[PDB]
Formats: structure tokens, sequence, C-alpha cells
């Protein structure tokens, strides 16, 4: 591939929301880039995402 | 506007009154002076009090909303978004400015019925006793003094009580 930030290689990023009570299972034999830390989520309202330099 | 009392029959307003918005000016032996007609007044601004919170208080609070990001491969679905919005921005620029135009004009009316219907009242309380000249005033065929102009302004003018003195000054 052409380099970016001088790699050749590439990782992909993959996310999923995991309900309560629910379990994900990760299975693999190489090329795995594991999950070291994850966000218990909780949500409110009227907030959104602004682009500003003020 | 469509009564014709505003720089009509009336010159000009007054920048002599300065308790209200419409009302009277008088002149007689015992002094001269403005005062306002405070029921007038206060109707018409009571009136135009609702109208200008009734189109603010019936619009509702514009809530959190923001663009949305798409990546290269979803131009058509930015499209929609933009089209969304510049649609509800057209919509409502139009009704915003035309509205106002139209309340404008018709403020502007309701003031000069306001003034012309106090005039009115006037003239149908006086009668014979006075005549009508121009710049809106009624110029008295009797002597009306300070309590004769309470009188007038409050509708309670006993026209028969002067009229004989009128019917000798009218020659």
């Amino acid at each position: 591939r052409p380099k970016v930030r001088d790699q050749e290689g590439r990782i992909n990023y993959y996310w999923t929301l995991l309900e309560p009570g629910d379990t994900i299972i990760f299975e693999a034999n190489g090329n795995l880039i594991a999950p070291w830390y994850a966000f218990a989520l909780s949500r409110g309202f009227g907030s959104g995402i602004i682009t500003s330099n003020a | 506007g469509l009564f014709g009392a505003i720089a009509g029959f009336i010159e000009g307003g007054w920048t002599g009154m300065v308790d209200g918005w419409y009302g009277y000016h008088h002149q007689n032996e015992q002094g001269s002076g403005y005062a306002a007609d405070q029921k007038s007044t206060q109707n018409a601004i009571n009136g135009i009090t609702n109208k200008v919170n009734s189109v603010i208080e019936k619009m509702n609070t514009q809530f959190t909303a923001v663009g949305k990001e798409f990546n290269k491969l979803e131009r058509r679905m930015e499209n929609l978004n933009k089209k969304v919005d510049d649609g509800f921005l057209d919509i409502w620029t139009y009704n915003a400015e035309l509205l106002v135009l139209l309340e404008n004009e018709r403020t502007l009316d309701f003031h000069d019925s306001n003034v012309k219907n106090l005039y009115e009242k006037v003239k149908s309380q006086l009668k014979n006793n006075a005549k009508e000249i121009g710049n809106g005033c009624f110029e008295f065929y009797h002597k009306c003094n300070n309590e004769c102009m309470e009188s007038v302004k409050n509708g309670t003018y006993d026209y028969p009580k002067y009229s004989e003195e009128s019917k000798l000054n009218r020659e």
C-alpha cells in the first residue's frame, strides 16, 4: 500500500455496543488488536458535536 | 393607514405629550397643556403587547440540531440532509419576514383608527357647541373651563347646558 505515516500495512478498527447482560466473545489465531479498555456508556439529551476554534 | 388620522387630519404628533400614546391638548382662560387618554392608550398597549407576544410565544424553541458527518460514498444522503435544512430555512425566512411586514402594516392601521375614534368621540359629545377646524381640533362656541375640558375628555359633556351660549356666539 502507499505509505501513510510511514506504514505500508493497516489496522482496521471495529466497534460494537454490548447490551447489558450480554457476552462478547473474541476468537483468533492471529492479527488481533485486542480491546484493553472499554466504555460503559450513559446517555443524556440535548448534546451534540460542534466544530470550533472558539 | 386607511383611516386617515396619522399625518392626515392630525398634522403630526405631539412631542410635548409624554404620558401616553393618544390624548388631548387644550387651551382655555385657566391654562393649557397636554394630557394622555389613559383608557385609549392602555387598551392600545394591551392589544399590541398581546400581538407581539403571540408572534414570539407561539414559536417553539430551536432544539439541538447539528449537521451530520457523511463519508465519501454517502453524497446522496449528504445532499438530502442539506436539502432538508435549506428547505426549512427558506420556509422560515420567507414566513418570518412576510409576517412581520404584514403585521407592521396592521399595527399602524390599528393606531390610525384608535386616534380617529377618539376624535369622533369628542365630535359626538360637542355637537353644535364647537366647530371642526383642521389639525383635529374643536373650537368651542362657549367658555369651556377646566371642569368642562375634563367633562368632554371623560365623555360626560352636558351638551344642552351650553347651547344657549353657543347659539348666541355662533351669530
